[PDB]
RNA sequence: CUUGAGUCUCGUAGAGGGGGGUAGAAUUCCAGGUGUAGCGGUGAAAUGCGUAGAGAUCUGGAGGAAUACCGGUGGCGAAGGCGGCCCCCUGGACGAAGACUGACGCUCAGGUGCGAAAGCGUGGGGAGCAAACAGGAUUAGAUACCCUGGUAGUCCACGCCGUAAACGAUGUCGACUUGGAGGUUGUGCCCUUGAGGCGUGGCUUCCGGAGCUAACGCGUUAAGUCGACCGCCUGGGGAGUACGGCCGCAAGGUUAAAACUCAAAUGAAUUGACGGGGGCCCGCACAAGCGGUGGAGCAUGUGGUUUAAUUCGAUGCAACGCGA
C-alpha cells in the first residue's frame, strides 16, 4: 500500500445471531478454510458460556473482549537512526482484532479435552479476568509503558 | 533610520551621552548600521564619538567592568 | 562555619573537562569538586552527566555553609552545561541570574593553530 | 589663442605616511586571599603540572604583542599595503564658483626610488605564537599522525636583501560608442522645509545591448571603435638551467643560452563515466498479518568422495523435482 492502503473486506454477518464480530471470531478461529469445524466449536463454546457463567452469551462474548481489548501496544519505529519502542494507542479495530487473536491463542495452550471447554474456559476466565489472555493485555499494557 | 539626516546635525559629539546610549548595546557594543539605519558618515562619526566616550569613562567598554 | 544563602557559581567549562566552584561575592571559594574528580576519564569525564555529579556534590560538600541562591558564571563553552547549573537549580537554590562570563580577547594575543586533519 | 596641462581662493571625505602619547579587554607571569587533589591533555593515555597548596576563584602588580563591537568586495594609497583613541608633522584626491599662466603635454630604453613574507647583519626586546629541535603515544626502522614542551623567528632601531598566484593572471595616456540596478562622496536648485523631489560631479559594485572573442566571457571602469609610446612572446622538455657579466655579507637575484629529446605540449567548451554522495517515487521490499523452510523420516537434484564406469551439460540472484 505505497500509493494507498486499501480497505478489507466487510465480511458477512454471523449467520445464527446476524452479528458481524462473531463473524470476524469464527474467522479468526478458522483453520484451512474448514469454517463449519470452526463455526461449530464457536457456538459449542457460546451456548456452554450461556450456561456456566449466566446468561447472555452474546453480551458475554464483549465482556470477555473488553476484559482482554488492549488499549496502548509498542510500534518500533526507527525515526531517530534505531528502532525506538514508541507506543502508539489503537483504535477500535485494532483493539478488537488482538482481542480476539489473544482468545483464540490462549484457548489453545490449555488441552482441556476438548477445542469447545478450551474455548469456553478460557472466553470465562477472561471475562472475569483470569487466565493468560488478560495476562498478555497486561504485560501490552506494562512494556508500553518501559520506554 | 536616515534618523540624523532628518535632524541634520552637523557633529554627533560624544558628550551627548543620552543621544548614544540607544545606539549601544545592553553589553556596551555598538549597533551595526543595518540594524539602526543610520546613514554610513554618521555611523562613523557615532563610532568616533562612542570610542570618545569610553575613553573618558562616560559609557562603559563592557559589563565586565 | 557561617552562612550566605545566596551564593555565585562558577562553572568552568571546557570541551575536555568541566570544573565546578562556589563563592560568595567575595571570591573567597568555598566547595569545588570537578567531573574528573569523580573516578571519571576520557570522554566519560566530559558528559552533562558528569556535570550533574559534581553539581551535586559540590552542593552537598559546601552545605555545611548552607545556601539558598545562586548567582551563576559559566565561562567556556563546556558541551551541555544547562545540565550542571539545573542540576544545582534542583539541589535546593534558587538561581538569581545566570552571566556569560566568557573572556573574550580585543585581538590580544595569537591563538594557537588549531587541529588539522 | 585656450579647449590640454598647470596655479590661486572656499570647502568635504578618508585604516594615506612619519613621530609621540594614552586607553580598555585578553594571554602569560608574580604577589598574596579563599580554597584542596586534581588539573591539563587525548582515540585512550602518557610525557607534563599538583600537597613546596596547584587547578578553580578574588585582589594587586609586571610585561609584551595586538586593537573585539563599529566593519560594510565601506574607505585611502602608484603598487606593496593601511584598522583603538588623542596630539604634532606631512602627501594625495574631489567639489563649487571664479581668476590666472598660455601647449608649459603624453610615453619612456638606460637610470633613480618604493617594494608582502621569509631571510641576513648589528643592537635591543621577548607575553603569545612557533620552523628546527626534545619528549610522550611508538612496527621488519623511526619518519608518519597526535599530544606536552620549545629555540630561531615573529616585535623595535639601523643597515642590507628586491623576490611572490607582487593577480583584475588585463602597461600608461587620450578620444568616441545604447541601457538597468546599486554603494560611497560632493554639490546646485526646489516642493512648506526637515524628511522628500528634481539635477550635476568623483570613485566604486553588479547585470546586460551592439560589438568583440577559439570559447569562456568582456561589455562606457571594454577584452568595443581608434591614436601615441613602452614592455614582452615565437612548439613541449632540456631551462629561467649552464657559462659570462653585474649586484649581494650570505642566501641568492638579475641578464640568459646550446647540445640533446619529443610530435606533440596547451586553451576553452561538449558528451559520458566517476556511487563506501544526495533527493524523489516505485515493488509482498519492509511494516501489519497467515502459512511455511531451517529440526524428524522419506522422495528428488547437486556437491563431495568412492568406483571398472558412477555418461555429458546447467553453477550468485538468473544452477541445484534443471536439459530428463
Ligand atoms: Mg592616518
Ligand atoms: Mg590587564
Ligand atoms: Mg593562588
Ligand atoms: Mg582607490
Ligand atoms: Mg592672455
Ligand atoms: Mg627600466
Ligand atoms: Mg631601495
Ligand atoms: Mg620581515
Ligand atoms: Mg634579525
Ligand atoms: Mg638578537
Ligand atoms: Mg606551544
Ligand atoms: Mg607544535
Ligand atoms: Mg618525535
Ligand atoms: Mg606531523
Ligand atoms: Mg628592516
Ligand atoms: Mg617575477
Ligand atoms: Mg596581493
Ligand atoms: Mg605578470
Ligand atoms: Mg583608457
Ligand atoms: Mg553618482
Ligand atoms: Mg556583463
Ligand atoms: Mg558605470
Ligand atoms: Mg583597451
Ligand atoms: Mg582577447
Ligand atoms: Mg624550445
Ligand atoms: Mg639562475
Ligand atoms: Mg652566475
Ligand atoms: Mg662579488
Ligand atoms: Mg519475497
Ligand atoms: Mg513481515
Ligand atoms: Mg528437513
Ligand atoms: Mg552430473
Ligand atoms: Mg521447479
Ligand atoms: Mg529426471
Amino acid at each position: 500500500p505505497r500509493r494507498r492502503v486499501i480497505g478489507q473486506r466487510k465480511i458477512l454477518p454471523d449467520p445464527k445471531f446476524g452479528s458481524e464480530l462473531l463473524a470476524k471470531f469464527v474467522n479468526i478461529l478458522m483453520v484451512d478454510g474448514k469454517k463449519s469445524t470452526a463455526e461449530s466449536i464457536v457456538y459449542s463454546a457460546l451456548e456452554t458460556l450461556a450456561q456456566r457463567s449466566g446468561k447472555s452469551e452474546l453480551e458475554a462474548f464483549e465482556v470477555a473482549l473488553e476484559n482482554v481489548r488492549p488499549t496502548v501496544e509498542v510500534k518500533s519505529r526507527r525515526v531517530g537512526g534505531s528502532t525506538y519502542q514508541v507506543p502508539v494507542e489503537v483504535r477500535p479495530v485494532r483493539r478488537n482484532a488482538l482481542a480476539m487473536r489473544w482468545i483464540v491463542e490462549a484457548a489453545r495452550k490449555r488441552g482441556d479435552k476438548s477445542m469447545a471447554l478450551r474455548l469456553a474456559n478460557e472466553l470465562s476466565d477472561a471475562a472475569e479476568n483470569k487466565g493468560t489472555a488478560v495476562k498478555k493485555r497486561e504485560d501490552v499494557h506494562r512494556m508500553a509503558e518501559a520506554n | 533610520f536616515c534618523r540624523f539626516t532628518a535632524e541634520g546635525v552637523q557633529e554627533i559629539d560624544y558628550k551627548d551621552i543620552a543621544t548614544l546610549k540607544n545606539y549601544i548595546t545592553e553589553s556596551g557594543k555598538i549597533v551595526p548600521s543595518r540594524i539602526t539605519g543610520t546613514r554610513a558618515k554618521y555611523q562613523r562619526q557615532l563610532a568616533r564619538a562612542i570610542k570618545r566616550a569610553r575613553y573618558l569613562s562616560l559609557l562603559p567598554y563592557t559589563d565586565r567592568h | 562555619r557561617k552562612q550566605v544563602s545566596d551564593g555565585v557559581a562558577h562553572i568552568h567549562a571546557s570541551f575536555n573537562n568541566t570544573i565546578v566552584t562556589i563563592t560568595d561575592r567575595q571570591g573567597n571559594a568555598l566547595g569545588w569538586a570537578t567531573a574528573g574528580g569523580s573516578g571519571f576519564r576520557g570522554s566519560r569525564k566530559s558528559t552533562p552527566f558528569a556535570a550533574q555529579v559534581a553539581a551535586e556534590r559540590c552542593a552537598d560538600a559546601v552545605k555545611e555553609y548552607g545556601i539558598k541562591n545562586l548567582e551563576v558564571m559559566v565561562k567556556g563553552p563546556g558541551p551541555g552545561r544547562e545540565s550542571t547549573i539545573r542540576a544545582l537549580n534542583a539541589a535546593g537554590f534558587r538561581i538569581t541570574n545566570i552571566t556569560d562570563v566568557t573572556p573574550i580577547p580585543h585581538n590580544g594575543c595569537r591563538p594557537p593553530k588549531k587541529r588539522r586533519v
